[PDB]
């Protein structure tokens, strides 16, 4: 039961381009090293076998090379199905598994449409108060939110949330809920999620008081 | 400690595996 | 075509036990060492149990070792896990997965196991309400165990759609869904959440209204 | 495996090999 260190942890990549992943063995394995594709909500499918024989059916832009510890897999003419998460497996002594490369779409950068959503009649009626923010449809992945609540900004009893990268635009979106006990909501006024994105200088903010458009 | 197998199957992977020993599929 | 079908997981106490089963179609299910492997939370592969084609081998990790029981049905095309004395660590989806040689070459589509003392909680189900275009959305609070399912408009409503990950803690999920339709149509025209949660047998409707 | 393929008949030097770690 060797060790395997695949890298990177995640790519990113444009269609018809070319990407490239790296096994590395802890000893010398032989070249018995298979390949693995796995999409959300289906079962692994293998792609080669002996470090470089690919499966039958498999397209021909796949390919992997190496010997003795090190290894590499291959994508030529990157296609928008090919978007998953790719794994090795050696199995020269017993069998086991890389951690993993999740492999997603580059894209155009985007800004966040960001929008504010006060608590309803019916949690307030239930002794509760949640307040909910949506960061939609931007790019890259990474984002943050600051809540401002009577102008001073909270940061505790927050947590937030990362959808994975839309199939739909390649965009991703992000959620962001701030949760009161019902009587710290009629306690203030004024609640305020900003959004922070490397697409402009100054966060997009958005509010609302006692009165809600 | 007697065998299984009329092949000596056990003593047979000692020979050829040694002290890394065997698992039960082949890789080829 | 070859085919493998997993089945039989659920939610278990720790300590309790569990059987999974597999079955098999589209070629000699007899001829083929079959293993279960394990994809856990944190998106790590890892090999469970082992037995070879006509059931004299078998072989588990020490992880699992003592607890689990892989066995099958030739005559019945069939795979089997028996779990026992479970753990929190073993949640996770398992797959079934044929070994004509030593690396796995077809695999099922899984069943999902959770092990945890959090008791069945229905979904609190809350509306949520805020230009050419408007983004509305419904929040899903409060529940165990997952999945919960959201459609808009009966499914009808497609694209402004899409659902975060539920957050786990004080051990109750709590998710939201986001929806986007054209500012003509509402609040001109309803649009309502529909929201399923199975293991507490609910289905709720909450329509959004504006303000 | 192993068991049913190399017990009721002598399997070769290069065959066992197959099976190594």
């Amino acid at each position: 039961d060797i060790q395997m260190t695949q890298s990177p942890s995640s790519l990113s990549a444009s269609l018809g381009g070319r990407v490239t992943i790296t096994c590395k063995a802890s000893q010398d394995i032989n070249k018995y090293l298979a390949w693995y594709q796995h999409k959300p909500g289906k079962g692994p499918r293998l792609l080669i076998h002996y470090t470089s024989t690919l499966q039958p059916g498999i397209p021909s832009r796949f390919s992997g090379s190496g010997s003795g510890r090190d290894y590499s897999f291959s994508i030529s003419n990157l296609e928008p199905e090919d978007v998953a998460t790719y794994y090795c497996l050696q199995y020269d002594s017993l069998l086991s598994f890389g951690a993993g490369t999740k492999l997603e779409l580059k894209r155009a950068d985007a800004a966040p449409t960001v929008s504010i959503f006060p608590p309803s009649s019916e949690q307030l009626t239930s002794g509760g108060a949640s307040v909910v923010c949506f960061l939609n449809n931007f790019y890259p992945k990474d984002i943050n939110v600051k809540w401002k609540i009577d102008g001073s900004e909270r940061q505790n009893g927050v947590l937030n949330s990362w959808t994975d990268q839309d199939s739909k635009d390649s965009t991703y979106s992000m959620s962001s809920t701030l949760t009161l006990t019902k009587d710290e909501y009629e306690r203030h006024n004024s609640y305020t999620c900003e959004a922070t994105h490397k697409t402009s200088t100054s966060p997009i903010v958005k509010s609302f008081n006692r009165n809600e458009c | 400690n007697q065998h299984l197998c009329g092949s000596h199957l056990v003593e047979a992977l000692y020979l050829v595996c040694g002290e890394r020993g065997f698992f039960y599929t082949p890789k080829t | 075509e070859v085919q493998l079908v997993e089945s039989g997981g659920g939610l278990v106490k720790p300590g309790g036990s569990l059987k999974l089963s597999c079955t098999a179609s589209g070629f000699a299910f007899s001829d083929y060492d079959m293993s279960w492997v394990r994809q856990t939370p944190e998106k790590r592969l890892e090999w469970v149990a082992f037995i070879s084609n006509g059931g004299y081998s078998t072989y588990y990790p020490d992880t699992v070792k003592g607890r689990f029981t892989i066995s099958r049905d030739n005559a019945e095309n069939t795979l089997y896990l028996q779990m026992s004395s479970l753990k929190s660590e073993d949640t996770a989806i398992y797959y079934c997965a044929r070994q004509g040689l030593r690396y796995f070459d077809y695999w099922g589509l899984g069943t999902t196991l959770t092990v945890s003392s959090a008791k069945t909680t229905p979904p609190s189900v809350y509306p949520l309400a805020p230009n050419s275009m408007v983004t509305l959305g419904c929040l899903v609070k409060g529940y165990f165990p997952e999945p919960v399912t959201v459609t808009w408009n009966s499914g009808s409503l497609s694209s402004g759609v899409h659902t975060f990950p539920a957050v786990l803690q004080s051990d109750l999920y709590t998710l939201s869904s986001s929806v986007t339709v054209p500012s003509s149509t509402w609040p001109s025209e309803t649009v309502t959440c529909n929201v399923a949660h199975p293991a507490s047998s609910t289905k709720v409707d909450k329509k959004i209204v504006p303000r | 495996g192993i068991v049913e393929q190399c017990c009721t008949s002598i399997c070769s030097l290069y065959q066992l090999e197959n099976y190594c770690n």
